[PDB]
């Protein structure tokens, strides 16, 4: 149960090549006609309360926004029919993830009747049918559970800030949609740790990833931004959340001033 | 698992 | 192809979830096993066992886990064609139960099931219902997981998943005694008893209730202690009035087995699930070094 | 015995 040591490696090795072909278009809004970077964020945020409300993992919320984004890569989608492409993936997501996904009625009514059960359900078709199946995508959250194991003993501070953390990037496809889940959870990790600690990306992770902190930079410059403007962004459901004991309220803590890295 | 609270058209 | 482009041939198999047949390709002629689904009286859209099932398969390419050839997803029906083995082993073991399947085959077996289960949890997925009508052969020797209606992606560390798993007669004690983190573990476990089911032509533990399933297990193996298994006093459904048998020889358990064979099936079924043996290290076992491939009698 | 199903939630 506890242990997991002999396909750990065989894991994470699969995971890292799944990364790579299960993988949205960096730029695929551009070719969007009617939506923008911002109703995607609005729509995260909102799914974000969703997860909330109905005591979803974060796994689940983290392959919701993987589906979406591979869907809108592919498909072109009216502003007033993205929540609908929202809310099919999450019902989606949480038929594989959860023990007990919720209810298609519950789906319908959290969007107010917005949309009818024969539409979500219709929408769910499609959105399995332009995935072709391929649900079981690699996350964020997959990657920083493995990395959370390096920590000896335990820290469970840092590992509901890397959490938090790795959830802000999920709102923002500019930037982060440029950059693979394992190297987000490496950049969310390393600057949880030095925030709560002030300890560094371990040279064991280092091994393990290949991703030494000179090749985290780029992405760590993007997320330690994203961590100092976080009270000020437009979409706040990510920080309510983590304001909760639950998570040992770290999006309470203040960011570092400065990484000197 | 649920535990309901609101309704929002986005 | 399509609807029209199968011919049914027979129903092969029915089960908690699945409507079975064995169905010939029009066009091609091919032989498959049709598995149907009904949407219909089904007010939820595509069943989580069906997304999930469809989805690992998909990822999981090996010569001893079953093949889906296709998925076909229309309005009322969602069918997953499958290539056709001829039989389970279920059918195989009482096709067998009066001579015995030589034991040059069920070391064969057991290699084969071990590979397609190490690559399995290799690929982050736990299976839950291994059972012999869940394992299919072929005539020409080989043997492959099937059934993945109940299977999982698992994370590193697990999570708590779902209670309600795996057939009675296969479960593993940990679920019995109530834990509520669970893994790779409880695959060997069902592995553990479908060897001694093939040796001694019989199931290991053939409980009629939950209670009963844990005394067959406890009779048979000793009632287990801090000793053997740090914690399992603490366990939600662990009772300290539960009688304390001791454990019996394996020669006793699995006369037919030679010392290594018991070693392995010991190593398969401990209790401690931290300490069972994994698919992986249970393929470097002594057991396996003359290890062939024979064709069965079928 | 036939394969399990999941417990009811409420
Ligand atoms: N590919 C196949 N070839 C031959 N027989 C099969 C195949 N798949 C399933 N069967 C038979 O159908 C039965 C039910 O299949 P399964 O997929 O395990 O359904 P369920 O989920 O209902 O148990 C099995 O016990 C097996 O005997
Ligand atoms: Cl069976
Ligand atoms: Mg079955
Ligand atoms: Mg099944």
């Amino acid at each position: 149960s506890n242990e997991v040591p002999d396909y750990q490696e065989d894991i994470h090795t699969y995971l890292r090549e799944m990364e790579v072909k299960c993988k949205p278009k960096v730029g695929y809004m551009k070719r969007q006609p009617d939506i923008t970077n911002s109703m995607r964020a609005i729509l995260v945020d909102w799914l974000v309360e969703v997860g909330e409300e109905y005591k979803l993992q974060n796994e689940t919320l983290h392959l919701a926004v993987n589906y979406i984004d591979r869907f809108l890569s592919s498909m072109s989608v009216l502003r007033g029919k993205l929540q609908l492409v929202g809310t099919a993936a999450m019902l989606l997501a949480s038929k594989f993830e959860e023990i007990y996904p919720p209810e298609v009625a519950e789906f319908v009514y959290i969007t107010d009747d917005t949309y009818s059960k024969k539409q979500v359900l219709r929408m769910e078709h499609l959105v399995l049918k332009v995935l072709a199946f391929d649900l079981a995508a690699p996350t964020v959250n997959q990657f920083l559970t493995q990395y959370f194991l390096h920590l000896q003993p335990a820290n469970c501070k840092v590992e509901s800030l890397a959490m938090f953390l790795g959830e802000l990037s999920l709102i923002d496809a500019d930037p982060y949609l440029k950059y693979l889940p394992s190297l987000i959870a490496g950049a969310a990790f390393h600057l949880a740790l030095y925030t709560v600690t002030g300890q560094s990306w371990p040279e064991s992770l280092a091994q393990q990833t290949g991703y030494t902190l000179e090749s985290l930079k780029p992405c760590l410059v993007d997320l330690h931004q994203t961590y100092l403007k976080a009270p000020q962004h437009a979409q706040q459901s990510i920080r309510e959340k983590y304001k909760h004991s639950k998570y040992h309220s770290v999006s309470l803590l203040n960011p570092p001033e400065t990484l000197s890295v | 698992p649920k535990t309901p609270k609101k309704a929002k058209k986005l | 192809g399509h609807m029209e482009n199968f011919q049914k041939v027979e129903k092969i198999g029915e089960g908690t979830y699945g409507v079975v047949y064995k169905a010939r390709n029009k066009l091609t002629g091919e032989v498959v096993a049709l598995k149907k689904i009904r949407l219909d009286t089904e007010t939820e859209g595509v069943p989580s066992t069906a997304i999930r099932e469809i989805s690992l398969l998909k990822e999981l390419n090996h010569p001893n886990i079953v093949k889906l050839l296709d998925v076909i997803h229309t309005e009322n029906k969602l069918y997953l064609v499958f290539e056709f083995l001829h039989q389970d082993l279920k059918k195989f073991m009482d096709a067998s139960a009066l001579t015995g399947i030589p034991l040059p085959l069920i070391k064969s077996y057991l290699f084969q099931l071990l590979q397609g289960l190490a690559f399995c949890h290799s690929h982050r997925v736990l299976h839950r219902d291994l059972k012999p009508q869940n394992l299919l052969i072929n005539t020409e020797g080989a043997i492959k997981l099937a059934d993945f209606g109940l299977a999982r992606a698992f994370g590193v560390p697990v999570r708590t998943y779902t209670h309600e798993v795996v057939t009675l007669w296969y479960r593993a004690p940990e679920i019995l005694l109530g834990c509520k983190y669970y893994s790779t573990a409880v695959d060997i476990w069902s592995l553990g008893c479908i060897f001694a089911e093939m040796v001694t032509r019989r199931a290991l533990f053939p409980g009629d209730s939950e209670i009963d399933q844990l005394f067959r297990i406890f009779r048979t193996l000793g009632t287990p202690d801090e000793v053997v298994w740090p914690g399992v006093t603490s366990m939600p459904d662990y009772k300290p009035s539960f009688p304390k048998w001791a454990r019996q020889d394996f020669s006793k358990v699995v006369p037919p087995l030679d010392e290594d064979g018991r070693s392995l099936l010991s190593q398969m079924l401990h209790y401690d699930p931290n300490k069972r043996i994994s698919a992986k290290a249970a393929l470097a076992h002594p057991f396996f070094q003359d290890v062939t491939k024979p064709v069965p009698h079928l």
